[PDB]
């Protein structure tokens, strides 16, 4: 606001209100990371465990299906 | 039969890989030394009731979870007023005391810069877990309509710009620390 | 005058504060930012310890403010250097200058350290989605065998 | 017979080695990963 | 060592050593120095 | 200095007090490994 303006001390006491009440929290919230389109925002926060991923296993476990299914034919040709 | 042979290559392929992945991040996971938390965040720690926690009686902290609006905060603060013994304490000293002598039974709820003080000194048993639930702000007050609020703000303005409050920071909380790093 | 609270580290006093006189008996961080402000400002200051002890809040009966906030608008002191809160209650009734440092409500916990295990923790470096795969595909495995 | 013995022997060995070194390799590539980024700080 | 109270630390009675921590302005020195001079039991040792 | 000048001896002093100061160190660090193009020890594993 301009210096020596009305305006700047009570829009002031505004963001303060807001903000005890917890509007600016969800507001960001809302426009960052509800709108988010790679999703699993928090997730990379709460749910960092560095470790294991599943994702990386998936492959093995998909051959492993494949070869289920391979066996499940050769079952059928024998 | 081949078909049993496949089945059973396959499957020693898979189990092989599994345990051959599990060595292997069991060796990494000893050799870089990763922290270890007990709680994710706050919002877990409403969804998980097994651990009591609370904030001192007369300050802003307990002001933000009986006037707020949001959910889990809520629910916490449906869960604080409840419980016996009291869970509110008289000096912020006296909590994290209670923090150390109950084993895991007690969380406390504080602002980040005591919190991350008390970390830094001995014993330096006690650690902050999770983000910030919100933000608020230290600043120095003046009197309405006194000569020195404005030149008193622009001074903090400069002291913040040019690194003086960072570096005092640095000074007082983790270099004068007890503890590590 | 610049009225302050002790807290650690925002104020504390020196080993031999008993022998130290004035401004040069407290450490702290606030000291050092009361040191800041006074130079810039060009100033000369007295560090004071509230009488209340308080930071600031509102007697529901009398209206009347306590602590540092009290010495404020009452007329007690100069200018407030301390760990202080800016809220609503306070901002109606006093100044606040721009935030010179960042806080946020925060979870202290004790540290597990080395003495608690956490045996489900070593039970799962992999995932527990790679448990429940992992047993999808024994059994599954176990009736293509059968 | 002491052929068929012997080459079941030397590929016990082979996939032995090769097994070994994977879980080794990938025991690297993953106590890497947790080590602090060096262009994370900023002075870095 | 200068961040942790767990390890105690000394130097010599006198000498070279004690004269710089006791005189040395840097913010570790001056830290190990008053460690140093108010630790109980004294840390000071003789001889080497 | 040259020989015999009247720099010769508290120029002496000067670089001896400047040493217990730690100033030396301090401006080495600076010219030295402050201005480096490659951070520290550790860039050139890249971590296999
Ligand atoms: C540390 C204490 C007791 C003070 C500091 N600021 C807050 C205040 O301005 O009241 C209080 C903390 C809190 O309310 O959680
Ligand atoms: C061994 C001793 C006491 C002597 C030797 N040089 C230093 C000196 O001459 O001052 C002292 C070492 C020290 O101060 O730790």
């Amino acid at each position: 606001t301009p210096k020596g303006s009305s305006l700047g001390t009570p829009v002031n006491l505004a963001v303060l209100k807001l903000s005890e009440q917890g509007v600016l929290d969800k507001l960001k919230n809302k426009w960052w990371y509800d709108k988010g389109e790679c999703g699993a925002k928090d997730s990379g926060s709460k749910e960092k465990t560095s470790a294991l991923s599943l994702s990386n296993v998936a492959g093995v476990f998909y051959i492993l299906v494949g070869g289920l299914g391979l066996a499940m034919l050769v079952a059928l040709i024998e | 039969s081949l078909s049993a042979r496949i089945v059973a290559g396959v499957w020693w392929f898979f189990t092989l890989i599994i345990i051959s992945s599990y060595t292997a991040n069991l060796a990494a996971f000893l050799t870089v030394e990763r922290m270890v938390s007990p709680i994710e965040s706050a919002e877990d720690l409403s969804k998980q009731t097994e651990i009591a926690y609370g904030t001192l009686d007369s300050g802003s902290t307990k002001e933000f979870f009986r006037r707020s609006k949001i959910a889990v905060f809520d629910k916490m603060w449906t869960y604080m007023r409840s419980a016996e013994p009291s869970v509110f304490v008289r000096t912020t000293a006296e909590g994290v005391a209670r923090v150390r002598k109950s084993k895991g039974k007690y969380a406390y709820l504080l602002e980040s810069t005591m919190n991350e003080y008390i970390e830094q000194r001995k014993p330096c048993d006690t650690m902050k877990v999770g983000g910030n639930l919100d933000s608020k702000g230290y600043g120095i007050a003046t009197p309405k309509g006194s000569s020195l609020g404005t030149p008193v703000n622009l001074a903090v303005l400069k002291l913040s710009e040019q690194g003086v409050l960072d570096k005092l920071k640095n000074k007082w909380w983790y270099d004068k620390g007890e503890c590590g790093a | 005058v610049v009225t302050t609270i002790l807290e650690s580290p925002y104020v504390m006093m020196k080993k031999n504060h008993e022998m130290l006189e004035g401004n040069e008996r407290y450490e702290g961080y606030c000291v050092d930012l009361a040191a800041e402000i006074a130079k810039h400002c060009g100033f000369k200051y007295k560090l004071t310890i509230v009488g209340d002890g308080k930071y600031g809040a509102r007697d529901a009966d009398t209206k009347i403010w306590n602590g540092m906030v009290g010495e404020l608008v009452y007329g007690k002191a100069d200018i407030a250097i301390a760990p202080l809160t800016i809220t609503l209650v306070r901002e109606e009734v006093i100044d606040f200058s721009k935030p010179f440092m960042s806080l946020g409500i925060s979870i202290m916990i004790k540290k597990p350290q080395k003495s608690k295990p956490g045996v489900f923790s070593f039970l799962d470096p992999l995932a527990y989605e790679i448990w429940m795969a992992i047993v999808f595909a024994y059994i599954g495995v176990s009736v293509v065998l059968f």
